[PDB]
């Protein structure tokens, strides 16, 4: 017996783009600031160029993770996909933001001179891209990330997914109601569990809190004396005498520029880490969604069947579909079957004997079939295989060549 | 990010845009601005982003497509 | 270009300050100049390490694609090229590499009417590797990515179960070659 479960794996994509007013943050409304700062060469153009490059890289990451298709597919008006309840996943038009209930739950759970830029792709367009991707991986199979989309009925696509993991498709067609009920129960369970557990949104909350704290500590550093006389421009450039005021304001702007350089270096390193995570999420979107990936523990714990992405604030969330077998059963095997002085070997599976009778079965499911010469290929003779057992093999057409 | 009530003019959800008229039609994005506004030289116009053609595909219970 | 910055000193030439002022003030001027130039050099080195880390990540990705799309065939969907994968070649470029992925794009489709199983003689038939495709009157089994139809035979189908458990089954005959073989 097999149990189908859905698991969550959350990956951030992009943080908030930032732009800094350089000479306004250093010191504003002072000609002495200008004639002391423009003689520092270029310690400001470098910072502005690096931060704008970071913003462009965040835009590129947002474009790369979600815009893997050049079409906006629309779901068919039929809501009967074969008994599967695609209502917590496929978006509905009654909501004002055109978002799925899981996206709504995830968005509701997640909660001078420094300027925060807005992203190019707003959340409505990200939700539209995810709706198009769900339409593509429901009604078109996996043959739409490679060429044009093709109509595939959903039970046959799911049978293809079972055929991808070494299990014959017929076990789907004798268990369709059970698979549909298990999938719907798993979807409802994960919908409840995304709200029941409070610490299931670590990465997105940590990245937005890190951005907020790194932006707050700069403004906190704006009001420190840095070993100078004071921390106010109108106090240091009016009460003092310019022979010492020039040195004091040079020390103060040197400290402020050092703090700004530290902030830019921290933002560069965090953006590099976010870029690596976004590349990993793009690989996940290209493999675990647009097709089946046979490698273990990259698209969910267990054998992988499909996955559905959902839009998230400052990132993406994945809902994998995994095939987890259970209900083990002990048996006695043999590497080969001996018959008439020649050995037989299984074509697709393994020779399994419960008691005094032998059967051939597929590898990941118990389906006993009578040993025929259409389930075996002969090779060599019966004196060298270690552990071979004696048993007759059914020939095909026995009662037919003499009738 | 400046509400230009003190300094054709079309107001985006990114600040003020001066010198670019607004067109209700939509085209592919060339120069990104933010909040789903992209401007290109057709004069200079600013339009809502086009995500692509609405290539809807039919679905049934017994319909399959095979390339030839 | 940072050499021509005064850094709050009198000038940006070390020979000029040392040959025009007394050493008590020249010490302060050269100290400010040396700490400014040292800060500039540290900034350049930090930028170089960041860019080198990014280039290291990109070069590891390039070696990944070289080992997994030139030395062999990759079954990962949309990892090398837009479409199904065949093979690829590397070409050398200054300070980089350029691949030429060779892909397989199955355009010009034509849709049909299908069913997951065929019922005959009280038992259900399932396709071994293809899909049951009907063009309206007869039935055929064809490949999953190229429409080359073949008549249904017992040698490319496997039987399991009966006609009642599976849904969506249809009624059609199946060709068994032993019936035209036995009478001859
Ligand atoms: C395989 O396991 C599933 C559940 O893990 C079984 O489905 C349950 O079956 C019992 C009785 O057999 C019912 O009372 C439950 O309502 C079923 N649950 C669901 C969700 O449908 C299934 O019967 C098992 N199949 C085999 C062959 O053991
Ligand atoms: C999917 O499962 C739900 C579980 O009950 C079905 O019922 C919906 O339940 C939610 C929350 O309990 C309500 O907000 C909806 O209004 C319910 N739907 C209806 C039509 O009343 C839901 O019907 C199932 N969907 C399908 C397509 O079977
Ligand atoms: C091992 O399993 C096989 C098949 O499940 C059993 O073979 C059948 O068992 C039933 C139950 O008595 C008999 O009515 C059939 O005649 C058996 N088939 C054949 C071809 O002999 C087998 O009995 C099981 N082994 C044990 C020790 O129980
Ligand atoms: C469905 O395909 C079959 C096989 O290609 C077609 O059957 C053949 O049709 C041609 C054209 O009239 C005849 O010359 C052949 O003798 C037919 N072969 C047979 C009957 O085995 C069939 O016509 C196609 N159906 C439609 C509606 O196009
Ligand atoms: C199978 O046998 C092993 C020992 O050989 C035992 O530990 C295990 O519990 C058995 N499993 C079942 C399902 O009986
Ligand atoms: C039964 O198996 C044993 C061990 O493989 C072998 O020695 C013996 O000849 C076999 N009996 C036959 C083939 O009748
Ligand atoms: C700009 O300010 C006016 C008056 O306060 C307000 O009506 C308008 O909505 C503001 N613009 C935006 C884009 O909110
Ligand atoms: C598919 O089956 C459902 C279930 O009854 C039915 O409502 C729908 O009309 C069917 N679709 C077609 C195209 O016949
Ligand atoms: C699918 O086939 C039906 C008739 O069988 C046809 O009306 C429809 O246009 C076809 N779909 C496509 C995309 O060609
Ligand atoms: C197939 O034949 C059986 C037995 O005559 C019948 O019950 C069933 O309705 C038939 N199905 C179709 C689709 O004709």
């Amino acid at each position: 017996n097999f149990t189908i479960s859905v698991t969550t794996e959350i990956l951030p994509v992009s943080m908030t783009k930032t732009s800094v007013d350089c000479t306004m943050y250093i010191c504003g409304d002072s000609t002495e600031c200008s004639n002391l700062l423009l003689q520092y060469g270029s310690f400001c153009t470098q910072l502005k160029r690096a931060l704008t490059g970071i913003a462009v890289e965040q835009d590129k990451n947002t474009q790369e993770v979600f815009a893997q298709v050049k079409q906006i597919y629309k779901t068919p008006p039929i809501k009967y996909f074969g008994g599967f309840n695609f209502s917590q996943i496929l978006p509905d038009p009654s909501k004002p933001s055109k978002r799925s209930p899981i996206e709504d739950l995830l968005f509701n759970k997640v909660t001078n001179g420094l300027t925060v830029l807005p992203p190019l792709l707003t959340d409505e367009m990200i939700a539209q891209y995810t709706s198009a991707l769900l339409a593509g991986t429901i009604t078109s199979g996996w043959t739409f990330g490679a060429g044009p989309a093709l109509q595939i009925p959903f039970p046959m696509q799911m049978a293809y997914r079972f055929n991808g993991i070494g299990v014959t498709q017929n076990v789907l067609y004798e268990n369709q109601k059970l698979i549909a009920n298990q999938f719907n129960s798993a979807i409802g369970k994960i919908q409840d569990s995304l709200s029941s557990t409070p610490s299931a949104l670590g990465k997105l909350q940590d990245v937005v809190n890190h951005n907020a704290q790194a932006l707050n500590t700069l403004v906190k550093q704006l009001s420190s004396k840095f070993g100078a006389i004071s921390s106010v421009l109108n106090d240091i450039l009016s009460r003092l005498d310019p022979p010492e005021a020039e040195v004091q304001i040079d020390r103060l702007i040197t400290g402020r520029l050092q703090s700004l350089q530290t902030y830019v270096t921290q933002q560069l390193i965090r953006a590099a880490e976010i870029r690596a995570s976004a590349n990993l999420a793009a690989t996940k979107m290209s493999e675990c969604v647009l097709g089946q990936s046979k490698r273990v523990d990259f698209c969910g714990k267990g054998y992988h069947l499909m996955s559905f992405p959902q839009s998230a604030p400052h990132g993406v969330v994945f809902l994998h579909v995994t095939y987890v077998p259970a209900q083990e059963k002990n048996f006695t095997t043999a590497p080969a079957i001996c018959h008439d002085g020649k050995a037989h070997f299984p074509r697709e599976g393994v020779f399994v004997s419960n008691g005094t009778h032998w059967f051939v079965t597929q590898r990941n499911f118990y389906e006993p079939q009578i040993i025929t010469t259409d389930n075996t290929f002969v090779s060599g003779n019966c004196d060298v295989v270690i552990g071979i057992v004696n048993n007759t093999v059914y020939d095909p057409l026995q009662p037919e060549l003499d009738s | 990010g400046v509400n230009c009530t003190e300094v054709n003019v079309f107001q985006t959800r990114a600040g003020c845009l001066i010198g670019a008229e607004y067109v209700n039609n939509s085209y592919e994005c060339d120069i990104p601005i933010g909040a789903g506004i992209c401007a290109s030289y057709q004069s200079i116009i600013a339009y809502t982003m086009s995500l692509g053609a609405e290539n809807s595909v039919a679905y049934s219970n017994n319909s399959i497509a095979i390339p030839t």
